[PDB]
């Protein structure tokens, strides 16, 4: 459920 | 590549970003605890290059496996990189 | 390699075997459902080559990921190969 | 618990 | 790989053969004068390995391009090799 | 490399260009319908890197073969790329 | 990598620099006349990438060996490069 | 390759030998203390493959550098290998 | 005869 | 039309 | 003893 | 001066 920008 | 195939990309950042968002990690409910591409950002590096798509799994970064990585660990590994980044992926299903 | 590093090996069979036993798969209780080297067989191909050891994880075979593989699937993939086999691994901890 | 020869 | 993709194989001979038949060359009527896999021989090296199929194009052998090769030249290049051979291919359409 | 050898380059663009002009394609009268480097642009990426020269043939871009490509197709493939581009080449004769 | 292992890096320059200082050459008193990383510059390309450290040996640049190179020759080879540079290294001891 | 270029070979043994003799090491009077191919044995693996010649320098074996190796150390490293061996070389001058 | 910039 | 074994 | 920036 | 078979 965790989405992160890279 | 077809689904399931390994591939690798040397990706140059734009605006200091790879141009993807990632989901997953051993601590999440995402498939296998793996690190997946959730989206490809418009005009970003991944999009422009054209090899990485939503659903691809990231296996390693600059020669280091993302296996066992928490979400936070994998994200740090992806961010703690230079302007060009070596990524090892498994092709997902579109 | 140090633990966690990706490496690859072109391994020639001896006696039509890679000279390793493997454990794991999405259906087992082994770490993450991954495919690991359980043992390296004396006088076999892996031993003689010297790069693969107990605890190494097999990520792919001949360009195809072992992700999501059951035990039986991964074993079939490893067996359904020619005399020389390309393997992609993550170095384990000794 | 499954170990196989390859 | 999907059709059009580049891939490479380290192939060990069986019975001193790669286990394929090839067609084409700049002097033939085959597509573009290219070198193509016409058949994969039962029980041979290519078949057992499983990565090369009929219709795949051979681009290079042991680091040397087959571009401009006559049929006879390409065949000699493929034969004038050791027990394990590096091949560079383009995936064909099945 | 010597003439005929395969080589590969990860090339970073300058001014959003690879710094080469290309000629050829299945629809032209250039050798074999292949894609060749016609010139290397002063101060551009290819020149600065120093590995690509006039007469080199481009075989693939980011893992996809340029075989059968028209001129327009190959040019689009070369342009439809990110800031760093993987190129597979055959060394030409100087 | 562990000490003694070969590794390779595609490194993008920052400020037109790789972000390292090098010592050695066949004409110096440094170990074997080899080319070594003497320091990694803060905020520079090598530091940000994180794979190259003080004590690593540079074996080749863009496919050309630095063997036999004087100090001045090796430095010129390293400088006479584009924005992204392929480096082949041996891991040193920390 | 041309002289000075890096290249790599996956070489299958014949008669349990690579088919070369080597000279050099940090303890000898051979150029730089490097490990060089002194001869290629008739009908042996290296000869049949055709990529390695007298005067080529061996830089690494199965991912491990031969730098600093004594003659005896390098020879042991070359012998303590499986049936197929990854070699990293610098092309010599003929 | 076609030459293009890339 | 030429096919050869390798 | 020679150190150079690259 | 040392030459060895491998």
């Amino acid at each position: 459920e965790q989405v992160s920008a890279v | 590549p077809k689904p399931g195939d390994i591939f690798e990309v040397e990706l140059a950042k734009n605006d200091n970003s790879l141009g993807i968002s990632v989901t997953g990690g051993v601590n999440t409910s995402v498939r296998h605890g793996g690190i997946y591409v959730k989206a490809v950002i418009p005009q970003g590096a991944a999009e422009s290059d054209g090899r990485i798509h939503k659903g691809d799994r990231v296996l390693a970064v600059n020669g280091v496996s993302l296996e066992g990585a928490t979400h936070k660990q994998a994200v740090e590994t992806l961010r703690n990189t230079g302007q060009v980044v070596h990524l090892l992926l498994e092709k997902g299903q579109s």
